[PDB]
């Protein structure tokens, strides 16, 4: 007994047998949609399996991926199977999961299907696929052109054939939470250079896969290119165009309302609950802001009691519809005549990116929940701690550089308190922890760990505690890692917080990934009395590491400028057992964790009152 | 729960 019929692999297979293509696509989209809802878990997908796999999860998942891969092959190879444009649009949204069905199976990708679509026996390479001239075959091709594809595609040839298929595939290929393999990371690298100029040409999202737009926006921060955020400017323009075309008018600002003493600051949240990254970093500054401003929180039911409680009042957004949510936010700002709009995170919800492309308050502000520029006209100011900033040029907006201690962090609700420190005196093997999300893995980081293992005078074993490595994601991620580090690495799936600390607690040191580094991952490090190396760079998402290490009295040599620098320091920390133990005794004996939880939260509320006053001077 | 898309 359960809310709703599960998607069935058997239902899917029966449909392909009777050649009921529309039932078959429906069952397939039902299965991918459910996986997408569960971030890769296959609980509540229906399939029979050999009893030997009852108790072996990783092997069950591979069986599932192979059986789905076999079924999708029988379907998409049938030339009698015509795919509608609506079919294709729905598949482009969930290509990330198609990628995993094949990538987590033994088959790696869908290139064997694509080869059946080649009509030119006289072709130079097996990597060149020549298509019959018709829309049907081109959409089947683009849907099955996955991140791990080894088949040639030229974006200029694709663009000139159908802009909408080409645009959709570029969205689909930026959408995965893991894009770390050479094939996937290099498709995405190329897209980020080529696509922004093509995406500007679009007036609406109506013909693109819109429900992965926020993914396109967030995920570009994880490339290495200096100009990697450009796609966000392009996208900001299309969202703006789309929004106006839905009959959106900006708020005409004409009255600053006061509630109790103060003016009103409306706060729009994506994720906010006592164990979420965003509450740990940004809750303290929002509490203290409540002395200068009256605080209205807007959020979904996901936000817990402790999250609602940091606001004078709080309202649930009633549903998923974006136009209704921006209508509710205008009503709120029009009725309270709001002075400031604050989003501590922008980019994790599509609603919040729409909000950053419209006018609701004269002063509109973001923090760095997600540490990237927005390239938006409608955002005046970015809140950020002084020691976190690299170049001011990385940001299209004006920086409000608050003093080092302006955002005192907070422990997770799930944090332990009785933590036994372990300092292994001379370990035979130095266990090296990587606390990272699948987003932060890339060929550069894994080449680097490979080179570290090859030069280290001591045996090293890497332990990856992998956020977002769930269900059908994990086999693919595991093989990516093994392809660089063989038996010298272990890929731990996404685990509950207590279990994730047990994995790190087992380690002797840690390495922060790059280009995009850790924050909450560094609190996790010092929570266990661990030390580690990190890289620094111009972007905030490169510099936070440098900042937090300095806030701990840790030395400059733990912070690298270049990759080669990183490799020397990583080795140094792994070889010199006595030195690393020193650094760990420092962080422990000087309660380093307690110093990250401490500071003056008030400077956000004062600096934003200050800016309203200056604005009010000039009406 | 950490920093990723819905
Ligand atoms: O297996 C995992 C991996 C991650 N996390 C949580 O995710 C947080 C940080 O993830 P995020 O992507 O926000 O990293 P940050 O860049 O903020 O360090 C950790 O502190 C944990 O609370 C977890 O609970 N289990």
């Amino acid at each position: 007994m359960s809310r709703k019929k599960n998607p069935s692999v058997i239902q899917f297979e029966k449909a392909i047998t009777e050649k009921n293509y529309e039932a078959a696509c429906t069952e397939l989209l039902d299965i991918l949609n459910k996986i997408d809802t569960n971030f890769g878990d296959i609980e509540g997908i229906d399939f029979d399996y050999p009893q030997q796999l009852e108790t072996l999860m990783q092997d069950r998942i591979v069986y599932f991926c192979t059986r789905m891969s076999n079924a999708i092959t029988q379907l998409f190879c049938d030339p009698q199977f015509s795919l509608s444009e609506s079919g294709a649009n729905r598949f482009f949204v969930v290509q990330r999961w198609l990628n995993l069905i094949f990538a987590s199976s033994p088959y790696i990708n869908a290139d064997h299907i694509l080869q059946t679509y080649n009509c030119n026996p006289e072709r130079d390479s097996i990597y060149d696929i020549y298509l019959e001239p018709n829309k049907n075959v081109l959409m089947k091709f683009a849907v099955l052109y996955l991140p791990e594809s080894n088949v040639n595609l030229n974006l200029d040839t694709m663009w000139e054939t159908d802009k909408n298929i080409c645009g959709s595939l570029c969205f689909a290929l930026q959408s995965p939470r893991f894009i770390g393999t050479p094939a996937a990371f290099s498709k995405r690298s190329t897209i980020l250079q080529w696509f922004p100029a093509k995406l500007e040409q679009f007036h609406v999202l109506d013909d693109l896969p819109s429900n992965i737009s926020h993914d396109v926006y967030m995920h570009c921060s994880y490339d290495t290119a200096e100009n990697k955020h450009n796609v966000k400017k392009a996208l900001n323009q299309v969202i703006r165009s789309h929004l106006l075309k839905c009959g959106w008018q900006d708020r005409q600002i004409t009255q600053i309302g006061m509630r109790n003493g103060k003016p009103v600051m409306v706060v729009v949240l994506e994720h906010f609950h006592s164990s979420h990254s965003i509450y740990r970093t940004h809750s303290t500054s929002m509490i203290a802001a409540r002395e200068q401003f009256y605080l209205i929180g807007l959020g979904n039911n996901a936000v817990d009691q402790a999250g609602r409680d940091v606001f004078d009042e709080f309202h649930e957004f009633d549903g998923s519809n974006i136009l209704k949510k921006l209508a509710f936010l205008k009503e709120m700002c029009e009725k309270n005549d709001a002075a400031v709009l604050y989003m501590p995170s922008i980019g994790m919800d599509l609603a919040t990116i729409f909000v950053s492309n419209a006018r609701f308050a004269p002063i509109q502000v973001i923090a760095l929940g997600h540490p990237a520029t927005t390239h938006s006209e409608f955002i005046e100011y970015v809140i950020v701690e002084d020691d976190y900033v690299g170049s001011e040029s990385c940001f299209s907006e004006t920086l409000l550089r608050l003093p080092k201690d302006a955002l005192p962090y907070v422990p997770s609700s799930l944090a332990p308190t009785d933590v036994q420190y372990v300092l292994r005196e001379t370990p035979e093997v130095v266990n090296i922890g990587i606390a990272a999300t699948t987003m932060k893995l890339n060929p550069y980081f894994l080449e680097t760990l490979k080179t570290i293992r090859d030069r280290a005078k001591v045996k090293v074993h890497f332990h990856f505690a992998l956020g977002q490595s769930i269900g059908i994601t994990h086999p693919y991620v595991a093989r990516f890692i093994r392809s660089y580090l063989g038996d010298d690495a272990t890929a731990h799936p996404h685990s509950p917080y207590n279990r994730y600390l047990d994995i790190l607690h087992n380690c002797d040191m840690m390495l922060n990934p790059f280009p995009f580094g850790n924050t909450n991952g560094i609190i996790d490090m010092v929570t266990l009395g661990l030390v580690g190396v990190c890289k620094t760079g111009p972007e905030v998402h490169e510099h936070i590491d440098e900042g937090l290490f300095k806030r701990l009295g840790l030395p400059e040599w733990l912070i690298a400028d270049s990759v080669e620098d990183y490799i020397e320091r990583a080795i140094r920390l792994a070889e010199n057992h006595q030195e690393r133990l020193a650094l760990r005794r420092h962080i422990i004996e000087n309660n380093g964790l307690k110093t990250l939880f401490s500071g003056d939260p008030s400077p956000m509320g004062k600096t934003l009152f200050a800016k309203l006053t200056e604005w009010r001077q000039t009406n | 729960f950490g920093n990723w898309t819905t």
